[PDB]
């Protein structure tokens, strides 16, 4: 019962994110924008922490 | 129709400028801009 | 609870990276991991602390 959740994701001086925060949603976090926009370089921050 | 016209305008506003207050190290707030609990997560738009 | 890892560009030809994990707890609700990372100097862009 009461699940813990992952609230925040921070990315510093990395290649398109120096100072950037997501907040991570409780059930759907959908990040989105154009081809090569970094995406896969946020999921790597994350999967690296 | 709200959500598909934010999408409308972000696509849009995002590509003039970018904010500075992102680079200060200070997160924006989640201002509402509707009813019914829309949220909107972002710095001034400043630098063109 | 907040969680985190330092890295480092490793200089050389090859393209290595260095990594240091670290964990902090008791941080208050308030504080964002931005804020304590980084140093919001008198410069326009702010700083990264080690």
């Amino acid at each position: 019962i009461e699940r813990g959740k992952f609230r925040s994701l921070t990315l510093v001086n990395w290649n398109g994110f120096f100072a950037r925060t997501f907040d991570l949603d409780e059930l759907v976090t959908t990040l989105s924008g154009g081809n090569g926009a970094g995406k896969s370089t946020t999921m790597a921050a994350f999967v690296t922490a | 129709r709200h959500f598909d016209v934010a999408r409308i305008l972000v696509d849009q506003a995002v590509r003039l400028g970018v904010a500075e207050a992102d680079f200060s190290g200070l997160p924006a707030e989640w201002l509402a801009i509707n009813d019914y609990g829309a949220k909107v997560q972002a710095h001034v738009i400043d630098t063109y | 609870v907040v969680v985190g890892v330092r890295l480092q560009q490793v200089a050389g030809r090859d393209r290595k990276v260095d990594i240091k994990p670290f964990m902090i707890q008791g941080l208050p609700t308030a504080i964002q991991p931005t804020q304590l990372l980084t140093e919001n100097v008198g410069e326009r862009q702010a700083r990264v602390l080690p």
